[PDB]
């Protein structure tokens, strides 16, 4: 919509508004599979490591293998969720399946903090982030930009904590929060699964959380969850995405799709989170296992995902 | 809801709702309610100004 | 998708540009053209006197504005009709013309205005 | 520019009061709603309250109009406006007004104006529908000398 | 599923009302600034000259 | 319909040519190809080692039979997959092959027979 | 207007007055297509043999 322009009363001229636009898109999905088997050759004459005269049993091997499969699937799901939150979906092998910014033809915004410059204004960057998240929503309703998640890297966290503009500002305050954040322990967050508490920092109404998750591929490469693509490890990086309460449940932004199994009986059934199948070998030679998954996480408003960088350029 | 596939008339695919975007509309000053409505009958109006020292 | 994204195309422009027309028992502001070979047509394009789209250097030959979407591969319009229809006189239209590369909009507007076609300013 | 000034930064840093802590390390977003933002920036100093207003509209020619900006001043230079409250002069001396005029259609001559008229007409030969919207108004101030402009400029 | 005239009518009326509200807000701001000028820049009232 | 008629095309063949194949945990008899840039694929076409369709004069290079419909413009299969699949060993298939122009069916069948692929007689 | 998605009739008829009481105007509309679903059952017959 635009602004009307004044016209002469006796001339009887007028202006008119333009029509709207509509378009359509589509998405593929990712498929995963796993294979395992059990053979009697792994049971006979095998001493239990924890004892001197006890032999292993089928139940132990079965339980270990099942736990390993489930752990692998959970790790893969976590990695995929992080990738979706980063704005692009790619498997561990680099194959590209979804490009949210291409399909929704919207540019991604990055915010520079210039933490290496003593005169850098963190407040300006924070206000820029708030203004972006509030103005770019395009939802036709009031938006509260204060409610956002911020996942930060170790280097970025250290650089932010060291900055004089924060150090002196908090030193000058004789309040319990200032005392704890300067001389106390900042570890007061929840649990990420490896450590009891996560680093947390409060400043200007924003909450910063440090995440150190990482994994490894089938060929040794280490994948970092928080690291931005193609950025040096020595430069602080992070990602910011909106909260659930920011838009409410009626306008949920994060979704996950599940498809059906390619086996008989699942021609058009609703997909589940995981399939497990068991098949005994012919001539009682052993047992076989299988696990299937078919999913793709996606975002319905990619312009609300923002990157953060410690340096400025 | 099921619809035709991307490029085949004899296959189906699922249609997952819609997404909409609406332009922003600032209204701070109008809500402030400073101005009063003073409807008139003619196309112009007059006023008188006075003073002393 | 193979490249990571897939687009099924935008909705074609539909006939909503006419604000006023000389309503007559037989179309007074409308003329029919035989579609050219393998030529795509859409609402808002400018056509010459022989159904050919106006190109650079020939804005003086603009005759009418198309108001029907035509598909070259089907040889049928989006309403199933076999002919292209365009407004050529005594009408008022929204300023949503489609022009070829390097065509001068002002010259086309001046040429059309001589036939009684007036364009109304359109808000953003 | 106002917030970053050392004479404000140090003045509020040395002050050990709840207001000072919030304005220097807390969130300044405590105002009302502008129609887009849930809360808008607010700052108190010297007995005055400053409000940051963000307002933009698209002219149909394409260019953007900024509500707060002063005429012929680059956006890189801070600018603001100050106008009196309703209570300064009292409700008995209201200073702002708007006048509404009539419509040129038949039956509306010499008639009290309205803020918006809407009309509908049927196209001839049963071809469609037509609409029209009219407005005739002017906002004005009776004591313009009470309006002041503030600039974050040196000269 | 097919559209209907009622939906189109409602959408167009809402669009018109929104445009008029936006224009009114802009005009109120312009008046507060001191001079009343339309989006095109035409000058309609200059209070400072009017009241000397 | 201009020119008399308009045809929307026939349904693509469905993957039903498979009658027997030794099922194993990792598809012992199925192999994957990277689709060519501008080549369409359908069920029942013979492919070479590099994925290009077998043509006249090179029937001895027959490698596998495509069992997936691939759309070049979408660069995706009809099941939303990024790769082509073909049968290259130990399978029994209905006699429904599709060959390019001037391709000798007998030579292709003999070449495939060496790999353990047999064709069952098919009636009308 | 008023017939955008209604079922088609066999024939439409309309009547309209002229600008300033000058006369009456009429219009008739029809939109149809006859077709056969099994054209192979249509046979031609000729009186000669050739």
């Amino acid at each position: 919509v635009s602004l009307l322009d004044a016209v002469d009363r006796d001339s009887r001229k007028a202006e008119t508004s333009a029509p709207e636009r509509v378009r359509q898109i589509s998405f593929p999905m990712m498929y995963f599979k796993e294979v395992e088997s059990i053979t009697p050759d792994e049971i006979q004459g095998v001493r239990q490591p924890g004892t001197a005269n006890e032999l292993t049993t089928e139940a132990v091997v079965r339980a270990k293998k099942l736990m390993k499969i489930r752990t692998k699937f959970d790790i893969t799901r976590e990695f995929l969720f992080m990738q979706a939150l980063k704005g692009k979906v790619v498997d561990a092998r680099g194959t590209l399946y979804a490009d949210l910014y291409k399909q929704f033809d919207v540019e991604k915004k990055t915010v520079y903090f210039d933490l290496d410059n003593p005169n850098a204004d963190i407040d300006a960057s924070i206000e820029e982030l708030r203004m972006h998240m509030e103005d770019e929503a395009k939802t036709g309703t009031v938006i509260n930009g204060e409610e956002i998640h911020v996942v930060v890297d170790r280097v970025f966290f250290s650089k932010l904590v060291k900055h004089p503009k924060i150090r002196d500002a908090y030193l000058a305050q004789q309040t319990p929060l200032a005392w704890q954040q300067i001389t106390g322990s900042l570890r007061t967050g929840g649990t990420d699964g490896v450590q009891a508490h996560m680093n947390t920092f409060y400043y200007g109404g924003v909450k910063f959380v440090q995440y150190n998750g990482k994994f490894k591929d089938k060929r040794g490469k280490v994948h970092t969850l928080v690291s931005i693509d193609s950025v040096a490890a020595t430069v602080g990086v992070g990602h910011a995405f909106p909260n659930v309460s920011m838009l409410g449940e009626a306008n949920n932004i994060f979704e996950v799709a599940y498809g059906p199994c390619p086996k008989m009986g699942y021609a058009n059934t609703l997909g589940q989170e995981l399939y497990v199948f068991e098949y005994e070998k012919d001539r009682d030679e052993g047992i076989d296992f299988e696990a299937h998954s078919y999913m793709l996480p996606y975002c319905t408003r990619p312009q609300l995902l923002v990157d953060v960088r410690a340096d400025a350029k | 809801m099921l619809t035709n596939s991307e490029k085949s008339r004899f296959f189906l695919a699922d249609l997952t709702g819609e997404v909409q975007s609406i332009p922003n509309t600032y209204g701070y000053i109008s809500n402030l309610g400073l101005f009063r409505s003073a409807p008139i009958t003619q196309t112009t109006f007059l006023m008188d100004l006075t003073d002393w020292d | 998708a193979y490249q990571g994204f897939t687009k099924l195309g935008n909705r074609e422009p539909l006939n909503d540009i006419i604000l006023w027309e000389q309503i007559t028992p037989t179309g007074h502001s409308r003329k029919e053209y035989t579609p050219q070979a393998s030529t795509e047509y859409r609402v808002g394009e400018v056509l010459k006197a022989d159904g050919t789209k106006v190109q650079a250097g020939e804005e003086a030959q603009a005759d009418s504005v198309c108001i029907v979407n035509f598909y070259a591969d089907l040889q049928l319009s989006y309403h199933g009709q076999l002919k292209v229809v365009g407004i050529h006189r005594d009408a008022e239209l929204k300023d949503l013309l489609t022009l070829e590369a390097s065509v001068d909009a002002a010259a086309v507007k001046t040429a059309l205005a001589a036939k009684g076609i007036d364009f109304v300013p359109t808000g953003l």
